[PDB]
């Protein structure tokens, strides 16, 4: 195959996207407790 | 149309010389390519005042200018340039109505059935020739609805009122690209291949195969003047070629890969850029060769680079 | 039997569901051409068109040759020892398998992936599909070995726009898959890292339709235009110095412009001209300005007439003399019969083209299934 | 030919209430009060209108020619704080003797209105069957469905057909004439249909392996 | 602005332009010839859809 | 070459970016792997988007009915527009933003309405069959894929790196992308411009 | 059902037998197949650089630099680490020693940045 | 050589099964390379491939997709010039399509040229 392979020689193409990029800062050991989270999301997020 | 009568004018003008050439052979190529444009102006003359039918219909009496044997080879020419174009055209007609689908499907049922060989194409032949009937039959109910349309529209309102050929037409995959902004799109597009080493080295068949099989057995102290100007007459090299050839010499002959860069040293084609005066000048700084590396200095001071 | 285990290896043949495709496979003497291929495919293409059950067939080379000819050296050895039904058995298959070729029932498709040269594009040129690759070279030297552009190439020649068919017959010239694209003589261009796929997508259509098989071709196909280093640009040149009757016109209309006004093409010109026999040059003028108005079988005709005037060494041994010259002493400079051009009258000239059927000896004429076929190209 | 004009009259009447349903349905929301009440109503209308007219379409067709037979009556009982209720289950096959083969299933609560709910069902699922010289398979076949495992042999053009009663009539519907058979395993009725399906369809007819493998498939004594 | 436009373009140089193999930005292919080049086929005289600017 | 223009422009509007970890079936058209992602094949991006656009320019010869589904808000006016061209004067706007929430619409395209309320708006079934189905789904959200594999009916659409094989196996027409704002456009471009190319030549 | 075979193939067979009648779609199908593709082995080849060993340290050389896509510009411009080792890759392509390679790319990368630094400034100046 | 061989095809079902493009085989022998020559013969595999033949073998073999199973005898078994076609017949799932490679002295032969030469000896296996 030649096209694509040409292609990588050339600028910078392999670029994250937003979406993919949101995640991984989305992303970046266990967890907060369920009686923990369950008290922020009762007072916090009722907006 | 145009097709048509350029055709019969250009059969005719290869058939009647060599019917001149014969009927007078004293007669020289001027004096015959006089005789040429008289027949040829007399015979577009015959077809403006009647027509090819009058062509094929029956004999006319002969100008005083040529005699009657002259008229009769033209009408036995006229009538042979004829049955060529009829037949040309009646073949190119079945070429496409053997392959119609309707005549298809049937030679489908045939061979389901059994019927192979030539029985098949004698029944797939009959059956493009019906097809091809029946066609001949349509276009001359439509051609006679013509002009007979056209025949009563005049009559009703007459009532009511008071060689040399060359050219370039471009189509790929049935795609016409024949604007000039195609050619302007594949001039500025092959610039650009061109421009970010994108380009391929054309391949090596035939003849240059032994140029480079002399260029790898070429000797220390010859000049690689006449070989050099004997494959850019070849293979035509621009900047992609001429750096193949070094790439592949580079392998051949160390010697005579160092003979080549050095002849080459100004040349337009190999666009020489600063890389390459540096890969010569540190190759050299390797191989301890100061005084060449004067030269290379030299030659590149020369056009104005410090 | 047991004996054709060398032909079968030769002619490879591959299966496909409803497609068959014949490999050449001469490694040897790239993909040149003997009797017994030519028989061979022969057998091969009659069976094809009969069978119901196949609904197109292809043809393809092995190698970085698609095909470089025919054999001629075998033919030079058959002339030496005196006999001439070798030869002339050899040139009848040839030119029946191109006819043929050219009355095909069913969809052809001929891949060049390589050089192509002699009768190697007469057997695919008249096919009704023709793919080429980036690695394609179509070139025509007969005139420096002292043959014709036979094997029906004086009909595609012919058909080209202007007087390229001649500029190309007479020079020798080299051609790409881009040109031949541009000509018309290929249909469709491919590269050659896509093969596996445009092969293969190929491979498994179940159709017999002209325009679905032309339609996946192109899907599958690239999108190329000319440089401007393409030789149909220089058709206006092509028109005015190719143009006029007699080959002296032309070589000394150029050997004026590249004098007068040094022009480099009329010098590469020059040198590609002056290394021909001279015989042979009227001999391809008079075929393709003959050929521009006949059909193929009538090509085929006078192509025949002309080989086998011309192995029979009737006025000249310049295709033994080219042969050997250029293939067994190989020493590049090869002495004509006639080592001038002007001494070369209509009568000699006139001998090649001699309608020898009328010497009361039918087997001088080629024969042709035209009734059989009802020939149509 | 009355049968298009006859679908074509209720198509374009379906249209029709298309368009004036959206004219109504396009107001109903800057409109308020009673007049959207009564726009509320004459959209109902227009409703049980449209469904009258779109319930005539369901036209069950079956197919003139086919033969239709009853392969097993079953009677299912559910249980209920009250009692058992009680059902049917019927399983029917088609077929023309010409390759098409088809079989449906359905359940209702009388033995008669599950044949003929099956009956209705029986012509939408319609299978294609390969025969060799139209009177048998063309190689011997061994398929398993579940427990049930189904062995067909071919045999000459004056044997006959050896099979149990279910394998039996589904070859008969099929159109074969000259086929051994053994059912070995499990003999449940609907696995035993199912099987036969499977198997029928897994033959290698030879024109498949002409296309499968490229080559030519003759018969041998054309040789 | 004279002085402004070759100061603000030293902030680009050592190749100004880039993109080595950008061929819409070095030629001057349309979005409608693209799209012929696409399905293979000729677009005169045919509306498709609105830009997407629109 | 003009290919290699042509190719860029899919590469501009981003659909060679998959997702990472593809599956089994997607290899035959991915390229690589690079920055935790698939690299899906540009060639045969373009080779899938020229045999669907070939097949339904082609069903306008036969005059046949193409459904349009969308279910990515990102695409309601591209897919608006392409529809509102296409099918005609026969396009309910309730029906092509409703009916595809509703399980069993097509295999179940005659059971009865009733009206309730302002509801999300009533719409009935299409009367006529659909013989295309062109899907933008990449949440699986409706059922039309399995609807039109139980009906015997041609899929075309654009699938993920990570398609499962079931929902994959029934598509007819496959197109490996990245369903960008862009790529979406040119797809329903090229639809649309080949849909009303072939109307032209009918004299309509 | 339990026919064999993809839509075009199992709708063909079955058209052919007079089991069903033909649908509309049948001859566009024909007419325009799906495509096929060979058989790939499962196999994905991680694509990689030459450039890349250079590229790595070029966040720790120069530090972090720049950023041009959240400066969304375009899948073309090349991201200075590009350019960075596009220029070590043509340079050592001449040899040159690794380090010195490094050091001379380096300095020219600084003197660039004091360029763009200088260009600010007149920037302000003429503001 | 009979579990080496019965590896090797299993090796080569099981990586047909998953529509793959090559397989490699190790270790190999002359036997297994015959057997795979007989296979191409009859158009199951397209090509294949024997590298260093004489200190340690691997052999590349490339698919299509045409081959449902291959078998090899895990146990001696004689056969004679006039067993074959009915030891065929009970031998092939299907009774049609498929051959039965055996192994005589006039090289390793399938089921069907050893009928024509009149040679018997050591069944090895089938595939079909
Ligand atoms: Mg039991």
């Amino acid at each position: 195959m030649h096209y694509m392979g040409l292609f990588s020689k050339a600028g910078n193409i392999f670029r994250q996207p937003r979406a993919m990029q949101a995640s991984n800062a989305m992303l970046q050991s266990k967890i907060f407790v369920g009686g923990l989270s369950p008290s922020t999301d009762v007072e916090l997020l009722k907006e | 149309e145009d097709g048509t009568t350029n055709e019969f004018l250009s059969r005719f003008v290869w058939i009647m010389r060599g019917k001149v050439s014969e009927a007078y052979p004293d007669c020289d190529k001027k004096m015959i390519d006089g005789m040429l444009l008289l027949i040829v102006e007399k015979v577009v003359e015959e077809i403006e005042r009647g027509g090819f039918n009058k062509v094929g219909s029956a004999p006319p009496s002969p100008s005083s200018e040529f005699s009657d044997d002259l008229w009769a080879t033209i009408w036995e020419v006229s009538n042979t340039v004829l049955k060529d174009m009829e037949k040309e055209r009646k073949k190119e007609k079945m070429k496409q109505y053997v392959q119609s689908p309707e005549v298809m499907e049937m030679c489908r049922f045939a061979g389901e059935i059994g019927i192979r060989g030539d029985l098949l194409r004698e029944l797939r032949f009959k059956w493009a020739r019906e097809k091809m009937d029946d066609a001949e039959f349509y276009e001359s109910l439509e051609q006679q609805r013509d002009l007979d349309n056209s025949i009563r529209e005049s009559e009703t309102v007459d009532g009511e009122v008071e060689k040399r050929k060359g050219k370039l037409k471009y189509k790929i995959y049935g795609l016409e690209l024949s604007d000039p902004k195609w050619v302007e799109m594949a001039d500025k597009i092959h610039e650009a291949e061109e421009e970010a080493d994108w380009r391929e080295p054309k391949p090596v068949t035939g003849k240059c195969k032994l140029v480079m099989e002399k260029l790898e057995s070429l000797q220390e102290g010859d000049d690689p003047s006449g070989l050099l100007a004997e494959w850019a007459e070849l293979l035509e090299p621009n900047r992609v070629d001429w750096i193949a050839l070094i790439n592949q010499l580079r392998e051949g002959n160390t010697h005579a890969y160092l003979k080549v860069a050095e002849g080459v040293l100004d040349e337009k084609s190999f666009n020489a850029s600063i890389s390459d005066y540096s890969k010569l000048i540190h190759i050299h700084a390797k191989e301890n060769h100061i005084e060449d590396v004067e030269r290379i200095l030299k030659k590149m001071s020369q056009n104005g680079i410090f | 039997s047991a004996s054709d285990a060398d032909v079968q290896d030769q002619v490879s043949v591959e299966g496909k569901a409803k497609s068959r495709a014949a490999i050449l496979d001469r490694p040897s003497s790239l993909n040149a051409l003997s009797a017994p291929m030519v028989g061979r495919l022969k057998r091969l293409y009659e069976s094809w068109e009969e069978n119901p059950a196949i609904s197109f067939v292809l043809m393809k080379g092995s190698g970085k040759t698609f095909c470089s000819g025919a054999d001629v050296l075998p033919l030079y050895h058959s002339i030496n020892e005196g006999n001439t039904e070798e030869c002339k058995h050899f040139f009848g298959s040839l030119y029946n398998f191109v006819y043929l070729q050219g009355t095909y029932l069913k969809p052809n498709i001929a891949i060049m992936d390589g050089v192509t040269m002699g009768c190697g594009g007469g057997i695919s040129i008249p096919g009704m599909f023709r793919v080429a690759t980036d690695k394609t070279v179509l070139a025509h030297p007969e005139v420096q070995i002292g043959f014709h552009p036979d094997a029906g190439a004086s009909y595609y020649l012919s058909r080209l726009p202007g007087y390229l068919g001649e500029y190309l017959a007479l020079t020798g010239q080299k051609l790409d898959g881009v040109e031949m694209i541009a000509c018309g003589l290929a249909t469709h261009f491919c590269l050659h890292s896509r093969l596996g796929m445009v092969e293969e997508r190929i491979g498994k259509l179940l159709t017999d339709d002209p325009t679905v098989i032309e339609a996946s071709l192109a899907q599958y196909s690239d999108l190329v235009y000319p440089d401007n280093t393409s030789v149909l640009h220089k058709i206006e040149m092509i028109d005015r110095y190719f143009g006029l009757d007699t080959v002296e016109e032309i070589i000394e209309a150029m050997e004026n412009e590249v004098a007068d006004s040094g022009n480099e093409w009329c010098k590469k010109t020059l040198k590609q001209v002056k290394e021909a026999s001279p015989l042979s040059l009227k001999i391809t003028l008079q075929s393709i300005r003959e050929g521009r108005f006949q059909t193929l079988d009538q090509c085929l005709t006078r192509e025949y007439r002309i080989s086998l005037c011309g192995v029979s060494k009737t006025v000249s041994g310049d295709f033994c003399e080219g042969i050997r010259a250029r293939l067994v002493d190989k020493d590049f400079a090869p002495k004509w019969d006639p080592p001038r051009l002007e001494d070369v009258s209509k009568d000699m000239v006139d001998c090649y083209f001699s309608p020898a059927t009328d010497a009361d000896d039918s087997e001088s004429e080629l024969k042709l299934p035209t009734a059989q076929r009802e020939p149509y190209f | 030919d009355d049968m298009k004009e006859r679908d074509d009259i209720l198509l374009e009447k379906l249209n029709a209430i298309d368009k004036k349903l959206e004219s109504k349905l396009s107001e109903l929301d800057h409109t308020f009060g009673k007049k959207g009440k009564r726009l509320e109503e004459e959209i109902r209308d227009l409703a049980e209108e449209r469904n009258a007219l779109t319930e005539k379409k369901r036209q069950p067709l079956y197919r003139k020619g086919y033969d239709v037979h009853v392969i097993d009556v079953k009677k299912v009982a559910k249980v209920t704080k009250g009692g058992r209720v009680e059902r049917y289950t019927a399983l029917m096959v088609c077929g023309n003797y010409e390759g098409v083969i088809g079989y449906a299933k359905a359940k209702a609560e009388t033995g008669q209105s599950a044949m003929q709910k099956a009956y209705e069902k029986c012509f939408q699922n319609l299978h294609y069957i390969e025969r060799h010289e139209e009177h048998t398979i063309a190689h011997a076949i061994q398929t398993s469905y579940k427990k049930t495992k189904l062995y067909l042999w071919p045999a000459p053009t004056t044997t006959g057909m050896k099979a149990g009663r279910v394998v039996k009539t589904m070859l008969l519907l099929a159109g074969f004439k000259n086929i051994k058979s053994k059912v070995i395993g499990s003999r449940n009725s609907y696995n035993t249909v199912k099987a036969v399906l499977k198997a029928l369809n897994a033959v290698e007819t030879p024109k498949d392996v002409q296309e499968k493998f490229g080559r030519t498939v003759v018969e041998k004594y054309l040789l | 602005l004279f002085e402004k436009e070759e100061k603000e373009l030293t902030e680009v140089i050592k190749g100004p332009d880039r993109a080595f193999g950008d061929l819409i930005a070095k030629s001057g292919i349309t979005d409608e010839m693209l799209d012929s080049l696409i399905a293979l086929k000729d677009f005169q005289g045919v509306q498709g859809l609105p830009p997407l600017t629109e | 070459t003009l290919h290699g223009a042509v190719i860029q422009k899919l590469l501009n509007t981003g659909s060679h970016l998959g997702r990472r970890a593809a599956e089994h079936h997607f290899k035959q058209y991915a390229y690589g792997t690079r920055n935790g992602m698939t690299i899906i094949d540009s060639d045969k991006t373009l080779i899938c988007l020229r045999s669907a656009a070939s097949f339904v320019a082609n069903l306008a010869s036969a005059r046949g009915n193409i459904f349009f589904v969308n279910t990515n808000p990102l695409f309601d006016e591209i897919v608006e527009l392409t529809s509102r061209r296409i099918q005609g004067d026969a396009y309910n706007h309730n029906r092509s933003t409703n009916l595809w929430k509703m399980g069993g619409f097509l295999t179940n395209s005659y059971s009865p309405k009733k009206f309730r309320s302002r509801h999300k708006k009533l719409c009935f079934g299409p009367t006529t069959m659909p013989d295309c189905v062109v899907v933008f789904d990449a949440e699986r959200k409706s059922s039309v894929v399995l609807e039109a594999a139980k009906l015997q009916i041609p899929v075309v659409a654009i699938v993920d790196p990570n398609v499962p094989l079931e929902f994959f196996e029934k598509i007819t027409y496959p197109v490996p992308a990245r369903d960008s704002v862009k790529f979406v456009y040119l797809f329903c471009n090229v639809i649309t411009k080949c849909f009303v190319a072939e109307q032209m030549k009918m004299g309509i | 059902s339990w026919m064999k075979g993809d839509l075009l193939s199992k709708t063909r067979r079955l058209v052919g037998g007079l089991a069903t009648r033909e649908p509309v779609w049948l001859k566009a199908m024909e007419a325009s197949p799906p495509p096929v593709f060979p058989r790939s082995n499962g196999n994905l080849k991680k694509i990689v650089l030459p450039e890349d060993p250079y590229v790595r340290r070029f966040a720790r050389k120069h530090p972090e630099a720049k950023l041009v896509e959240p400066n969304k510009v375009s899948a073309f411009i090349p991201d200075p680490a590009r350019v960075y080792g596009c220029r070590v890759l043509e340079l050592t392509k001449n040899g040159i020693s690794e380090d010195d390679a490094m050091s001379v790319a380096n300095m020219e990368y600084l003197a660039e940045r004091k360029e763009k630094k200088k260009a600010y400034k007149r920037l302000k100046e003429l503001a | 050589g009979r579990r080496i061989l019965n590896d090797a095809l299993r090796t080569i079902v099981n990586a047909e099964r998953r529509g793959k493009a090559s397989v490699e085989l190790k270790p190999i022998s002359t036997v297994m390379s015959s057997f795979l020559r007989i296979m191409k013969e009859k158009g199951y595999i397209k090509n294949f491939q024997v590298h260093d033949p004489h200190r340690v073998g691997r052999i590349t073999v490339d698919l299509q997709g045409r081959v449902n199973d291959c078998k090899a005898l895990t146990y001696r078994q004689d056969v004679k010039a006039k067993e074959i076609e009915e030891y065929t017949e009970r031998t092939l799932p299907t009774r049609q399509w498929g051959y039965v490679v055996v192994t005589t002295p006039d090289g390793i032969l399938d089921h069907e040229e050893a009928i024509k030469r009149n040679v018997g000896g050591q069944v090895l296996g089938f595939f079909y």
